[PDB]
RNA sequence: GUGGGAGAGGGUGGUGGAAUUCCCGGAGUAGCGGUGAAAUGCGCAGAUACCGGGAGGAACGCCGAUGGCGAAGGCAGCCACCUGGUCCACCCGUGACGCUGAGGCGCGAAAGCGUGGGGAGCAAACCGGAUUAGAUACCCGGGUAGUCCACGCCCUAAACGAUGCGCGCUAGGUCUCUGGGUCUCCUGGGGGCCGAAGCUAACGCGUUAAGCGCGCCGCCUGGGGAGUACGGCCGCAAGGC
């Protein structure tokens, strides 16, 4: 069990429907691939610096979770199978590392 | 005919030639103008002057179809490449911005042996 | 790889007294796990040289422990090789 | 070369290891997309050398750009 | 052993953007390209320049360093997994368990070979243009093997610090990477520069010795003949020892 930190891209169109829709998929993902969520900040829809799929924005979620390490690349496989999922990047967690503290 | 009046302008700079092209906000090309456009055949395509009578070649093409302002784009370096935007700047079209787009890859493809001890 | 309970479990497995964590019963059994688990890395990625070259020391380490208590307690070596299951 | 002011001097407290904290990343690069040398930066080898994933990851991303236009030459 | 650290060390899977080429579409027209100057070449079946979309291969700009890692060859986008080495602090455990190392075994840049994939860019050979007294070349236009992946061979090199490995001893100064500490400074591990003593034919080396010493290994004995002949071992071959 180690502690990574999960960024996920949507697409920027999504009604309210198919964004629950896909946030339940997405949970029910890190469900069956035993992530134990932590603490999730959903920031939603923000500017990009280049364009992703056509579209110059995206829909940004952020979780923090726990799972074994042997399933984490296979659960982000998983995650990018969604169509509307634009980006998935798996960080290992790490302590900050503050400059003028 | 169009009744374009603003518009890109996109001079493509190399050693050998300089290549002018006035387009639309879409991209689409209006005109063009190169060295060899003008007389010069040979080498005299890569002078300055050649760039000169490229780019106003280009801009009075463009000012046929109603063109007044325009926004300029650069690639490449070589000679010319300042002095077509000198003469852009003269030409009689309103120059709004100036933007260097020189394309470079990130360590992409093997140069010809000219251009090695690169990549 | 090794995490703090495994490495703990084996220490106090083979320890001669409470509190020995270097006597060379314990560091040929520490250098036989890692070197199990080094082995099972490399029956795949058969390709990784550098990892293998790390193994070949660590068995040298081990030969010459077990050479050195071969030397002096031959019934503390009978015992320790029994237990591991080594050479052959 | 980096003749007019101090990246890091004049900045804040900030984590050099979040990438999605993208306005103190932003200020970092250059006119163009490129990650600013340490002369420019202020920052130390270990530090700019944390900076440099911090900021790819954020490109990748799409938080921060990888190349940009320059202006008014 | 416990605790803490830095790293292009290695293997597998995934993934990102830039650029090149090609394909489709749009707009547009007389050239583009290339050189010392040109020509071959490409373009009215619409090229070059510009925009949109797509396909594929390979390599990772900035960071990047006078930097880091590795025994060497060598290692650079990002993410995860697997995995090797190493440094520091505590002074905790074993109690000489050490060093070197003929043979053996393994690793070993590039090119090269075998089977099967792949093939964008580059390109031996080759086909052309030019240059020249000639031009089998340098320059330009094409271009196959190859360069790429998997598995299996080959075993070489200016494989270089042209400096075997280990330990101890012999002024300092200065820059740097990475730890710890009473944190202006002290202390440890790397990487550079100037230099005590000393050494060296000289050049230079000088706590990262080429100084003072001890241990073990490999090697040299004028030049050409010649890394040739003969023999043996290795290799599919090229060829190597
Ligand atoms: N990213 C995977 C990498 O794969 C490497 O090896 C793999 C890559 O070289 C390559 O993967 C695919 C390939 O399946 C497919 N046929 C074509 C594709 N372009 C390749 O990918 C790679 O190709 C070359 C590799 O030199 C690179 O230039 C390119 O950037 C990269 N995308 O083929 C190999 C087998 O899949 C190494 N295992 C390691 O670096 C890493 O795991
Ligand atoms: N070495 C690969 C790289 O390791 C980095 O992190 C590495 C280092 O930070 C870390 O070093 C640790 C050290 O902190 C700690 N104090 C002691 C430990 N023995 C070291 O680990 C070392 O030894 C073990 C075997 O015991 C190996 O498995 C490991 O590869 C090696 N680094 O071990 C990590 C794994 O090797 C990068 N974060 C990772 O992305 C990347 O894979
Ligand atoms: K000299
Ligand atoms: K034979
Ligand atoms: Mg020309
Ligand atoms: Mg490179
Ligand atoms: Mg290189
Ligand atoms: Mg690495
Ligand atoms: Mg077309
Ligand atoms: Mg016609
Ligand atoms: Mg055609
Ligand atoms: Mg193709
Ligand atoms: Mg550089
Ligand atoms: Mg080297
Ligand atoms: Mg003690
Ligand atoms: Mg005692
Ligand atoms: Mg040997
Ligand atoms: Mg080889
Ligand atoms: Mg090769
Ligand atoms: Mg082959
Ligand atoms: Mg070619
Ligand atoms: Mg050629
Ligand atoms: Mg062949
Ligand atoms: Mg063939
Ligand atoms: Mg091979
Ligand atoms: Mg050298
Ligand atoms: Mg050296
Ligand atoms: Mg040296
Ligand atoms: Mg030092
Ligand atoms: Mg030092
Ligand atoms: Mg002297
Ligand atoms: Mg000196
Ligand atoms: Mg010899
Ligand atoms: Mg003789
Ligand atoms: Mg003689
Ligand atoms: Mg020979």
């Amino acid at each position: 069990m180690r502690r990574y930190e999960v960024n996920i891209v949507l697409n920027p169109n999504l009604d309210q429907s198919q964004l629950a829709l896909e946030k339940e998929i997405i949970q029910r993902a890190l469900e069956n691939y035993g992530a134990r969520v932590e603490k999730v900040e959903e920031l939603g829809l923000r500017r990009l610096a280049y364009p992703i799929a056509k579209d110059p924005q995206g829909y940004f979620l952020w979780y923090q979770v726990e799972m074994p390490e042997d399933r984490v690349n296979d659960l982000a496989r998983e995650l990018r199978i969604r169509d509307n999922v634009r980006r998935v990047m798996v960080v290992k967690s790490q302590e900050p590392f503050l400059a003028n503290a | 005919k169009r009744q374009v009046a603003s518009g890109r302008a996109y001079i493509h700079a190399s050693y050998n030639n300089t290549i002018v092209t006035i387009t639309d906000p879409d991209g689409n090309p209006i005109t063009w103008s190169s060295g060899g456009v003008i007389g010069y055949k040979g080498s005299r395509k890569g002078t300055p002057y050649a760039a000169q009578l490229a780019a106003l070649d280009a801009a009075k093409k463009a000012m046929a179809y109603g063109m007044q302002s325009v926004d300029v784009i650069v690639r490449g370096t070589g000679a010319g490449r300042e002095q077509a935007i000198r003469a852009l700047q003269a030409s009689g079209l309103q120059v709004k911005s100036i933007v260097d787009d020189t394309p470079v890859p990130h360590n992409g493809c093997r140069p010809k042996k000219k251009f090695r001890k690169a990549s | 790889p090794i995490t703090k309970e495994e490495k703990q479990k084996v220490i106090q497995e083979f320890a001669r007294f409470p509190g020995d964590t270097g006597s060379t019963e314990v560091q040929v059994a520490l250098l036989t796990l890692r070197i199990n688990r080094l082995s099972e890395h490399l029956k795949v990625h058969k390709k990784d040289h550098h990892s293998h070259r790390g193994l070949l020391m660590m068995v040298g380490q081990r030969r010459r422990l077990l050479r050195y208590l071969q030397r002096e307690d031959p019934e503390r070596y009978r015992a320790l090789i029994e237990k591991l299951g080594i050479r052959g | 070369p980096s003749r007019k002011a101090k990246v890091k001097a004049t900045l804040g407290e900030f984590d050099l290891r979040d990438y999605r904290n993208v306005e103190v990343l932003k200020r970092f690069l250059s006119e163009t997309g490129k990650i600013l040398p340490r002369r420019r930066t202020g920052l130390s080898a270990k530090e700019q050398r944390i900076l440099a994933k911090t900021i790819k990851r954020a490109r990748i991303l799409g938080l921060l750009p990888f190349t940009e236009k320059l202006v008014r030459k």
